[PDB]
């Protein structure tokens, strides 16, 4: 019986390149071929004859074949790039499919941009007040937002709402909202939205008086 | 048949005791180095593995050896079924100025290319041509090709017109 | 099945098919955990009736004694009537209502009306890094969905549109947040353009720094 | 959707030549979930002959008509060990590669109705104490369920849990059921697990006896 | 319980630290369990890495 071998899975960050390998007994003397998997879809062709690329295939895709060691090779990967690899040969008149290859791109870790917004002056004579409280950009999804009225931690009057990561990017974007009642937010003169969130050294905190905006 | 469509008329007479494999050779093919090419291409010199071949006429051939469909050209590819001495039985039962082919090949049942065409000349492309061999490292391509010449492999493809004019794809190496 | 706003309902109770009934039925709702109230009121053996004050106009007890089976209507159902309804029925003249029947769940859904838009104002202390974070909020809406753009469609850039989130009462919520250049803060014309089909409501907004 | 009987037959079609030059080779591929991809077998649609792997050998049959231009392949006695996703592909006649990958057709089964299995639970070493001991009977790997546990004659209650029956890895079950005990009774008492399964229709009992202390 | 941690101090022109993780294991417990592995979290990673090296692949 014959078997190939590729390491279960490999790492690399954006921009960078990745080596995966496709190796076995005197495999340089076979014509190889290499499929790209994306999680639900079937698999698409993307490299025939070691290195003849189709057509539509970005040119960063690159592989050759030498020796007992086969070698795609990637350049500037990017968040697209995640799929499952698979390498073909042919031998003794039996195919023989590699075991599958795990690509995974690590996306940096962007801090939050945090901003507070007073309640329209509108809404005050319907007797209603909503502070809200924005996240903007952000890659780790685990964020944490506290509202606290004149330094007293508040609880069950707030909701959030949240998208989802751009194509071409990975940051998402949150925000909370605080609904109150008038004769509620007409006291508390200071008022402040705290989050807790990785790349920021400190928790932030963004305030702004009740009076005088 | 002109336009490269064959039906159902090819002779499927194929042997199966042989260990050789020919027939299960057909999905894919070694590398260059990797059949022992060069051992039968040093034949012949470099200035039916290689051009150098007297092959024969040939009128009529039984189709109880004929294994697969057979090409041929005109140089551009034509294929030719049985016939009565037209039969559907899938076998189981000249120049061009002078009209036919010049000759063509194919593949026989015990496994093994033969090749046969007009007789050689005494430098050209329509007079004393013969085989696909329109040159010395020049193929007529059809997409059976490989399968007669599985030491063509490494050859690139390139199109080219040839003088009636008739307009096909050759493969030939650097 | 969501009863529709302005329609009616009939809840059924088993009634005496024309003989010595020897007890009163009743009916009773239970807004969810919300305690209970009373209907109304029916004594097969005499025709009459007896309804509650606080739904005298909307209700009628009617009888029918060849199917053996009694029921109220109550009609131009509203948001606050959608509970659980009850069927007792008690001694004749003892008073303690006694086996009572399976519950009857009849919901409605709210009504239509179109949004209310709100600006929130801009940042006030000077962000020399040069980004200022605006946005409208949309909000006290029903149905899905409601659709929001920025000068007209004509800025895409930046353009945030959070999804609906459903409030306490019942209404959505939605918010959208566009980021600008500081030093292009009172120099260009931001207008929200909020649009809500099935009331047709289409409104405008500018929105601009507050003043100080 | 549905489950395929164990030992029923289930077939995969892909489009063929309707009787004419074909230009490409049929292969099937199938796909176990993430557990990669292997080949069964490949049909030439000019050609009348065809290929099949080793480890399928006598369990698929490819045939196809050229009436209806459509071709197929029979895979009889299906197991637990065959559900997974299975591709059709379609490449160049002799260049060794699958290019045009189809889409992806699900097969599923639910193994095959096996009978339960028993092993004791020994009570604790010595406990000589008054620790009431527990002890208790295993029953694993069996399928449909469910099953039915009943102590001595089915006559005690006293103290008697059932757990819920959990799907095992490879899909099928395990369930367990103790008993708490007085400790001093050990010694002369005896105690019987009788367990039933219905479609197995198979009674097994066991006795639970402590285990030796040397 | 089998694994020390020792630190140094940062540099001078720099605010790095450096950490070294010794796992001793006895011989014959070494003799078995094909797949190590070290994995380490902190700021900065996006999720947990995980370095693992098979114990005679080379
Ligand atoms: C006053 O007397 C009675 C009040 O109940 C009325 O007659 C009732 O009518 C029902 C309905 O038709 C009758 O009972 C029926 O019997 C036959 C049996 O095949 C069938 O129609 C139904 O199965 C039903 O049971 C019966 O005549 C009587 N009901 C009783 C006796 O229980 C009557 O109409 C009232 N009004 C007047 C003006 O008499
Ligand atoms: C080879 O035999 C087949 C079957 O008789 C022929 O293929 C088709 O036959 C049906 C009716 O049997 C016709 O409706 C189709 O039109 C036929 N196909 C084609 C492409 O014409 C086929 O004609 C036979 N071969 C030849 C050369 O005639």
């Amino acid at each position: 019986s014959y078997v190939l071998t590729q390491p279960p899975s490999v790492s690399v960050a954006p921009g960078q390149t990745a080596s995966i390998t496709c190796s076995g007994d005197k495999l340089g003397d076979k014509y190889v071929s290499w499929y790209q998997q994306r999680p639900g879809q079937s698999p698409v062709l993307v490299l025939y004859q070691d290195s003849k690329r189709p057509s539509g295939i970005p040119e960063r895709f690159s592989g050759s074949n030498s020796g007992n060691t086969a070698t795609l090779t990637i350049s500037g990967t990017q968040a697209m790039d995640e799929a499952d690899y698979y390498c073909q040969a042919w031998d003794s008149s039996a195919l023989v499919f590699g075991g599958g290859t795990k690509l995974t791109v690590l996306r940096t870790v962007a801090a939050p941009s945090v901003f507070i917004f007073p309640p329209s002056d509108e809404q005050l004579k319907s007797g209603t007040a909503s502070v809200v409280c924005l996240l903007n950009n952000f890659y780790p999804r685990e964020a944490k937002v506290q509202w606290k009225v004149d330094n007293a931690l508040q609880s069950g009057n707030s909701q959030e709402s949240v998208t989802e990561q751009d194509s071409k990017d990975s940051t998402y974007s949150l925000s909370s909202t605080l609904t109150l009642s008038k004769a509620d937010y007409e006291k508390h003169k200071v008022y402040a939205c705290e989050v807790t969130h990785q790349g920021l050294s400190s928790p932030v905190t963004k305030s702004f008086n009740r009076g005088e905006c | 048949t002109n336009g490269s469509w064959h039906i159902n008329r090819t002779a499927l007479n194929c042997n199966d005791s042989l260990h050789t494999g020919f027939l299960a050779a057909l999905f894919y093919t070694h590398k260059f180095n990797a059949s022992g090419c060069p051992e039968r291409m040093a034949h012949c010199r470099p200035i039916p593995y290689c051009w150098h071949y007297a092959p024969r006429q040939c009128g009529t051939i039984p189709a109880s050896q004929v294994c697969g469909p057979v090409y041929c050209f005109t140089p551009s590819p034509v294929v030719v079924g049985t016939t009565d001495r037209p039969t559907y039985t899938w076998g189981e039962n000249t120049r061009p100025p002078q009209g036919n082919w010049f000759g063509c090949t194919w593949m026989n049942s015990t496994g093994f290319t033969k090749t046969c065409g007009g007789p050689p000349c005494n430098a050209t492309y329509t007079k004393c041509g013969s085989g696909p061999w329109l040159t010395p490292r020049c193929l007529v391509d059809y997409p059976y090709r490989l399968w007669h010449y599985p030491c063509t492999v490494n050859f690139t493809i390139f199109k080219v017109r040839m003088y009636v004019e008739h307009r096909l794809n050759a493969a030939c190496n650097i | 099945e969501v009863k529709k706003p302005g329609s009616s309902v009939k809840v059924s109770c088993e009634a005496s098919g024309g003989t010595h009934s020897n007890y009163v039925i009743t009916w009773v709702r239970q807004a969810p955990g919300q305690g209970l109230e009373w209907m109304g009121g029916f004594i097969p053996d005499f025709r009459t009736a007896m309804y509650a004050q606080g739904f005298q106009g909307r209700v009628t007890i009617t009888a029918d004694e060849s199917t053996s089976l009694a029921y109220m209507e109550l009609t131009n159902l509203r948001s606050e009537d959608t509970a659980v309804y009850y069927c007792a029925r008690g001694p004749l003249s003892r008073g303690y209502y006694d086996y009572w029947g399976p519950g009857t769940l009849v919901t409605v859904s709210a009504s239509t009306k179109g949004p209310s838009v709100f600006p929130l104002a801009p940042s006030s202390k000077s962000t020399s890094g040069g980004t200022a974070a605006l946005g409208c909020l949309v909000k006290d809406y029903f149905p899905e969905p409601v659709t929001v753009s920025w000068n007209s469609g004509a800025l895409t850039s930046g353009v945030h549109t959070f999804p609906a989130v459903l409030q306490s009462s019942g209404l959505y919520s939605l918010s959208s947040v566009v980021t600008v250049p500081s030093s292009s803060l009172g120099t260009q014309t931001y207008i929200c353009n909020v649009n809500h089909k099935p009331s047709n409501t289409k409104v405008d907004k500018r929105v601009e720094p507050k003043s100080c």
